[PDB]
């Protein structure tokens, strides 16, 4: 997944999103899926698809998460 | 020396040419190191970003082109030779799918050897060249199918707008050979600021005060087709089309793709039939019937129409 | 840009230490050359472009068109051309090609058909509505005596054979198109008005620019109106917004058509009792009275001549 | 303002005095009607709306039902040449079925004369606002606006307005042709009926009019003319 | 006014924020910078000095030391065509 995310492609549409969505599936955490899996999950998976001027600093996220409250500008 | 050269209308360069705003001494004075002059403005780099307008074989040729370029802004020619009217009739293949060379259509219309295409390796979707019909100087723009089927992209838009301003500025009537499905779309086309760049093509067409005649060679659809006319099929002095023409808000295959949505293997087939079928109810003769075109002409008459423009 | 036969040397590279010589794959003509002596190339890199080294073979396309066009002309309509000559009058195209200089006409909207698919079908509209009733376009008049530039002019005629030469959606759009040019190029207009439509009892065409456009050309360019037959309603309006009206004795011009005089409750009158060449000859509505159609076109050509230039040959009286 | 609302009679047949209409719009006492006993078909007057000078033309019902005849056409043509010449913005109150038709009308050189009204409106380069009081049909109604309903800066209408290529009755008299004694009956049945599908509101639906206003709004619109 | 005096650092190498410079000249709150994340090399803004409208362009040090690149040149060219 990390590999697929760090893959930058611009200009041509790809299926990096689909594959990415596909690795996230759970049945697949068992080590394998069968010949029909990717077909019965296609529609489900198909759907699921800054500079600073001197004197300024940027407050970054310490770790991943969902923003609940932010200060005003 | 380059600054002066790039403030001009055209730059005629020879293969051994190297143009750059900064001299190796400047690239060095700026701490970017040391480079040899042959690696600054290669006739290959400048041939593409639209910096060099005409590429000459040698020095005598460059001076030849310079003499010719001026000629369009200097007056009419007395001796002129018309092409074989018949050739025009066979430029566009009778099969809407088979592509063809735009240079052929241009050369089948404007009189013999009067074509001088500018920045050809830049914004290749649209051809911008100074030409002549019966001795008179005209500016000419044309869609080339060899690029995106004729779709107008952000950069062809730029090159076209630039030319429309040139023509307007020195008053050359314009000849527009249209063959486009419209502007090139897609989330990627949008990242190249297509909204702002196509807007400028409309603005400069809106500013044309010179006569502009439009001939639809084959395709002429949506805004892109309009932009090619000045912003409307009403702006041109005459908006005529050859028998191979077809007009509409959106290209046929585009209407089909949207109006018919199942085939696992080859959809391509049901498509080609649903498209060649819809093509009959979208010809040029039909749009001619509702006056959406001033006429559907015999390609040998193109000149006769382009004449009443001057 | 040089022609070379098959085998002819085209480029020379220095591989290891020896020299590889690239040649013409066959009879070709150089076009573009994207390579300069001295540069280092890689495998497969393009060094230059080229073009390897009947006209009467008719094609369907151009034919369907020639036909569709030819079905608009006089020849393709013996039926209607007969009824006209029967009545002792010229057709729209006969008058036009008489006025206009030899093949200088550039017709606009020839393949236009009426705008009513609800009272008819596309089939008969295409054969019974040629040019929607109006043959209009660019031309030259007196180009031999004056320049082909000064003799330029917009020319239009209503075709009585098509719906009594009445005005309709499509031909309105054609008059606008053509009156726009007269202005764009400051060209004189010569209008063969005559006539006076199914779905007229709706969308009121009160926003039509036609009348305002011609009226607004008044002092700008010479406006000539030629009238034979019946000229009523909008057709008359246009005719009376002009500089001169050349009419033939059989002319009847009136702002209101018998249908309008009737719709207003004033009863029913026959068209020969509306704008008699005698009434309009007096109140200054008709400026020139022609003996016949060919004479009216003759006078129209002469009238323009004064606004077109000087004459070289002239004969002084005694 | 609320007074302007009662000026035009709801019964599309009951004539009314234009002056009441004009006076309900322009400011009190600003009216100065010129040549009132001449070409009585149309009123040409110099007025004021919020102190600003305007030229005003208006069809009078008391004449030929509003019909524009050869003489009232001349008079209006003159006034439009006056306004244009002295840069005065025009206000056009329309209530005409069209140009007076008939064989007799054609004798008074109406083709040349109605044409002069068309040419003189085609030359107006001053703002012209138009308000259809009741009837606005045919080329006559167009002339009243410069030559096209698009020509005016605004072509608006009062609730009592009716638009069309030809008047309601003209349409009925043609598309329906039997009554021995009294036809006047069945006639005003087809008329009052056809009216519903030729009124102002319907026209406004297809944008053939810029709007159908509350007559108390007349000023707010005219005001945008200066 | 006396504030404008400290805007530019005496050490010719220490970059500084253009906005501080602009704000030290035009009257308070009159700045309306257009296309700030585009051709960042140069700032194009509509401002006011004693109530009068002005167009303003300015090289920003935060980019290439102030160097005008192909994109910031285009942007400034546009703004100058607007003002004119």
């Amino acid at each position: 997944d990390t590999a697929l995310s760090e893959f930058g492609v611009e200009g041509v549409a790809t299926n990096i999103g689909f594959l990415r969505r596909l690795l996230a599936e759970q049945r697949l955490e068992t080590g394998w899926v069968n010949t029909d899996f990717v077909d019965e999950k296609l529609p489900e998976l198909a759907a699921a698809a800054v500079e600073l001027y001197p004197g300024e600093d940027a407050l970054r996220a310490q770790l991943a998460g969902t923003v609940v409250e932010v200060a005003p500008e | 020396n380059a600054a002066l050269a790039g403030v001009c209308d055209v730059i005629i360069a020879t293969p051994d040419a190297n143009i750059g705003m900064g001299g190796p001494a400047m690239i060095e004075g700026g701490g970017l190191g040391v480079y040899p002059p042959e690696a600054i403005g290669p006739i290959a780099v400048q041939r593409r970003n639209g910096v060099v307008g005409l590429v000459a074989r040698d020095e005598a040729h460059a001076v030849s082109l310079a003499k010719q370029y001026l000629s369009y802004f200097q007056g009419r020619l007395d001796r002129w030779q018309a092409p074989d009217p018949r050739v025009a009739r066979h430029v566009v293949p009778q099969n809407r799918l088979r592509a063809y060379d735009v240079h052929r259509a241009i050369e089948a219309i404007v009189d013999v050897g009067s074509v001088l295409e500018l920045r050809p390796d830049y914004g290749v979707g649209i051809v911008t060249a100074l030409v002549r019909v019966e001795g008179v100087p005209y500016g000419l723009i044309a869609n080339s199918t060899h690029h995106l089927g004729g779709a107008i992209d952000a950069e062809a838009a730029d090159k076209a707008g630039d030319f429309l301003a040139l023509c307007e500025s020195f008053g050359l009537p314009v000849i527009s050979l249209c063959d486009t499905p419209g502007f090139m779309v897609g989330p990627d086309a949008e990242t190249q600021a297509a909204v702002r760049r196509f807007g400028r093509m409309f603005v400069l067409g809106a500013r044309l005060t010179v006569p502009l005649g439009m001939i639809i060679l084959r395709k002429g659809y949506g805004l892109g087709a309009m932009a090619m006319a000045g912003g409307s099929f009403r702006a041109p002095q005459f908006t005529v089309a050859w028998p191979t023409g077809e007009i509409g808000g959106m290209g046929l295959e585009s209407a089909v793709r949207l109006g018919y949505r199942t085939d696992p293997a080859e959809r391509q087939n049901l498509f080609d039939r649903l498209v060649a079928a819809a093509y009959q109810h979208g010809k040029a003769l039909r749009a001619a019937t509702t006056f959406e075109l001033d006429d559907v002409i015999d390609p040998a008459a193109s000149r006769a129409w382009i004449t009443r423009l001057s | 840009g040089a022609d070379y036969p098959a085998g002819a040397q085209l480029v020379v590279l220095e591989a290891m230490k020896m020299q590889h010589v690239l040649a013409a794959p066959d009879a070709l003509r150089t076009v573009r050359v994207l390579v300069t002596p001295g540069q280092v190339v890689g495998t497969g890199d393009p060094l230059l472009v080229f073009t390897r080294t009947d006209l009467d073979l008719t094609r369907a396309d151009l034919d369907e068109v020639i036909e569709r066009h030819a079905r608009t002309l006089d020849e393709g309509r013996p039926d209607a051309v007969a009824k006209r000559h029967r009545q002792g009058r010229r057709t729209a195209r006969e008058n036009i090609d008489d006025l206009v200089d030899p093949g200088s006409f550039v017709e606009y909207g020839a393949l236009a058909i009426a705008a009513q698919r609800s009272r008819r079908s596309e089939e008969d509209l295409i054969a019974n509505t040629p040019a929607d009733g109006l043959v209009a376009g660019l031309a030259t008049v007196g180009a031999d005596r004056f320049g082909p530039a000064a003799a330029q002019a917009v020319v239009a005629s209503y075709d009585y054979t098509v719906l009594a030469g009445t005005q309709g959606m499509r031909n309105h759009a054609k008059t606008d198109r053509v009156f726009d040019l007269a202005a764009r190029k400051r060209l004189p207009v010569v209008l063969f008005a005559e006539g006076g439509r199914p779905g007229d009892t709706g969308a009121a065409g009160l926003d039509v620019p036609t009348f305002r456009m011609l009226a607004g050309l008044r002092g700008r360019v010479p406006l000539v109106s030629v009238v034979s037959g019946r000229c009523f309603a909008g057709n008359a309006a246009l005719a009376g917004v002009c500089d001169v009206i050349i009419a033939t004795p059989d002319a009847n011009i009136g702002m209101g058509g018998p249908a309008m005089i009737e719709g207003g409750g004033l009863g029913v009158y026959p068209p020969e009792a509306i704008g008699p060449i005698a009434v309009q000859r007096r109140n200054g509505v008709v400026g020139l009275v022609a003996r016949d159609e060919a004479h009216a076109v003759s006078l129209a050509k002469q009238y323009l001549s004064y606004f077109q230039g000087r004459l070289d040959r002239w004969q002084a009286p005694d």
